[PDB]
């Protein structure tokens, strides 16, 4: 009468990174069904941050050679799409990368501290030569989905920026490789029976497990007005702690506390506010004065 | 062979004389069976079905 | 039928004697899965006897090892056939032309 | 002439059509040929080779 | 009868039981080749494509 | 003959269509590239091999 | 309870145009670039298999034992009969198996509608062809049972389901389940107000008359719901 679903769940972890997920009884061309559609899905449209554009000091056009530097302009392009960003809440972040001396100049080298978390420290980004090079940069991360190519934004530029602004594509995604297997299925009823077999490997950006979890509720959020036969939150609750307007020493209090959006400062009561380093009663009169003012409350559920 | 012998007078010998020769389908092939035919020996009693 | 032919394929199927193949042109009188009538209508046989003919259509016999020979009327009751076009089909044979 | 029998039959005048895999539903990268090739059945069938 | 609880048992006897292929004009020694079965269900014999 | 005309396609450089030297690293991007639309095969592009 | 991140534009439903009981074509306006082609593909696979539908399984004749043999006054064998069952476009209102009984008589075809109506089933074709009585005496009298049911299930597949089926007279049928033959799709980037980069999926659809569109489209959907359910959690 009605359909099976699948029981033999194996994961494996090849890394943190690389994982196979088997998953046994499925039926005729389901294996197809999910396994090219879960493709399509992480291929292209899934969450994720990956560098868009870069300013480098003096480099403007043809990607010209800065001095002492081993790599080229194009050599540096290419590390920089490489780069595991993980961001708190920001839906555009400005960094800079300032450092000279002999010996590589990796992504630790960067302005970190706190937005955003970096999930590779080692990656290789650049090599300088002599003592006396120096090499200073403005990169834009930007929060995206898919894979934007350099030809379609300078195409149809509706309006763009001056020189500066170098084109790399967005590695918008975590997802670095997805395949899927066939592997007929043998149940003990029926021969003709399908088991899929998802090969994924990820950057540090999120987990196998989560990306897959993440990618087939984005396409359950498809057809959702289409089942025979839950909301909703709140819009202002999704933004930032930036928009609340408070004092730096707040702010890094929020974002030391792994508290990114006002949705989990609203929910956190004084008792753990109190726990908090480097918040007394400047930092806690403050939290609850510019909380107030915008109709809202402090410790909700 | 004694063995048989006792099992026989365990379960109730009914020891038959006769063999089976039946014409038994071959394993493998199946279907339905469309037609019959008999020919009987010249001067032997015609069977029920035949 | 073969899509693509040659045209032969009439004079197979009606040369060899699988398909039953009108004796002397009439009009059908009744056909059936079990048999054929045809009432011949004009000058049949010299003397003026039975004008009709009947053909048989031999129907689900084993062949030599071991496929199925069998026949089908291709004719429907009260259509005008003339002498020496197939009134019964046989096996891969569609209304004259071989289909292997 | 073959190719006049694609036109009036409102057919691309090559014999090849472009196909979707039903797979993927993605593109073959090449036009393959599609038609109609009058095929039979041999004897030699399994059911009876093994 | 084929009782579906045979079916598991011969799935457990060929496990790493293999079993030689061979071929009718045997010329040479890699005519005949040993192989790991895997059921399947036909009735045709399954061959891989580069031996 | 049948896997080799295939990866006998998999090579064969292409004069520029759909292809620009559009780098990665390293053989995964042609994987995540070349579905869908990014852009072809043989397309001339080099990328960090290790 | 919280978060975590979100985006948009989740697809509707638009006009579904019907070009006669067999022919159809559903269209989605709101989709992405994207969509478009991931589901378009998804969604045919799941429609041209993995849908209900009813055909005749068993036809019990009288006086037919075998189906090799043949009728007096019928112009097909039985073989041929049987295949004219297969084709029956059959819609059952709210059982999973209708005894429906075909009386006839005399001399002229006997199409779908000399069938013994019932009002659980409704008949899309009654033109159908199943016979051609030639002779005046000739009269036929049978017992079709339409089941319902999904993936072809042939004659062969349900021996082990006998259970006892010893009735002679019982020819056993074919299914033919699944009402759909052909499913294309087309992506055919969309006229919305703004967001310049959206496309429609338009979905055309050719099938026996037994379904209609929007049931069908849900209950494939449907399916895809619950087989992605397991995909969530590990």
């Amino acid at each position: 009468t009605e359909f099976l679903k699948p029981r033999l769940v194996d994961i494996e972890q090849v890394s943190s990174t690389h994982a196979k997920v088997t998953l046994e009884p499925l039926e005729r061309g389901f294996g197809h069904t999910l396994g090219n559609a879960l493709r399509r899905i992480l291929l292209s449209s899934m969450p994720g941050c990956a560098v868009t554009e870069v300013e480098i000091d003096g480099v403007l056009h043809e990607y010209s050679t800065k001095e002492g530097v081993q790599e080229d302009i194009l050599e540096i392009l290419l590390n920089l799409k490489g780069l595991a960003v993980r961001v708190q809440g920001k839906d555009e972040v400005i960094l800079t990368l300032n450092k000279s001396g002999i010996g590589p100049v990796t992504a630790a080298d960067i302005t970190h501290d706190g937005d955003v978390e970096i999930v590779k420290p080692q990656h290789v980004i650049c090599h300088l030569t002599d003592e006396n090079a120096s090499i200073s940069m403005r990169i834009k991360v930007q929060r995206g989905r898919g894979y934007v190519p350099a030809s379609t934004r300078i195409h149809s530029e509706e309006d763009e920026r001056p020189i500066g602004r170098l084109l790399v594509d967005a590695c918008y995604s975590p997802v670095e490789r997805i395949a899927y297997n066939v592997e007929a299925a043998r149940v003990e009823q029926r021969t003709d029976l399908d088991k899929l077999v998802i090969e994924m490997e990820t950057n540090g950006t999120i987990d196998p497990e989560e990306a897959i979890r993440r990618a087939a509720t984005i396409l359950a959020e498809q057809l959702e007005a289409f089942v025979d036969l839950k909301p909703e939150f709140d819009p202002i609750l999704l933004r930032p702690v930036d928009d609340l307007e408070l004092t730096v020493r707040s702010a890094n209090c929020l974002k030391a506390e792994a508290i990114h959006y006002i949705g989990d400062l609203v929910q956190r009561t004084e008792v753990e506010l109190l726990k908090t380093p480097n918040l007394g009663k400047k930092s806690l009169t403050e939290i609850k004065d510019v909380l107030a003012s915008r109709g809202l409350s402090l410790g909700m559920r | 062979t004694p063995e048989e012998k006792l099992l026989r007078a365990i379960f109730g010998e009914k020891a038959s004389d006769v063999k089976d020769s039946s014409l038994r389908v071959p394993n493998g092939v199946s279907g339905t069976v469309i037609d019959v035919q008999v020919f009987t020996r010249d001067g032997v009693e015609k069977d029920k079905r035949a | 039928k073969p899509l693509v032919g040659t045209g032969m394929e009439r004079a197979v199927a009606v040369d060899s004697g699988v398909t039953a193949v009108a004796k002397r042109g009439g009009v059908v009188q009744y056909v059936d899965a079990s048999r054929i009538v045809i009432k011949v209508n004009e000058d049949e046989m010299y003397p003026g006897e039975a004008g009709i003919d009947i053909y048989n259509l031999t129907k689900y016999t084993r062949s030599n090892q071991n496929t199925c020979i069998n026949q089908m009327p291709c004719v429907s009751l009260g259509e005008p056939v003339e002498r020496g076009d197939v009134l019964a089909d046989g096996p891969s044979t569609d209304l004259g032309e071989l289909a292997l | 002439e073959i190719k006049e029998l694609l036109k009036l039959g409102d057919l691309p005048t090559s014999g090849q059509i472009r196909l979707y895999d039903g797979r993927t539903g993605e593109q073959f990268e090449r036009p393959v040929t599609v038609g109609y090739m009058y095929m039979l059945k041999l004897n030699h069938l399994v059911d009876d080779k093994m | 009868r084929e009782e579906a609880v045979v079916w598991d048992i011969l799935d457990e006897v060929i496990r790493e039981h293999p079993v030689l292929l061979n071929r009718a004009p045997t010329l040479h020694r890699l005519g005949i080749q040993a192989f790991e079965p895997v059921l399947i269900e036909g009735k045709a014999i399954q061959l891989h494509p580069l031996v | 003959q049948d896997v080799v005309l295939g990866l006998y396609y998999m090579t064969r450089d292409c004069v520029n269509a759909k292809g620009e030297g559009m780098v990665l690293t390293g053989p995964k991007e042609a994987e995540r590239l070349y579905r869908s639309g990014l852009a072809s095969l043989h397309a001339r592009v080099k990328v960090r091999i290790t």
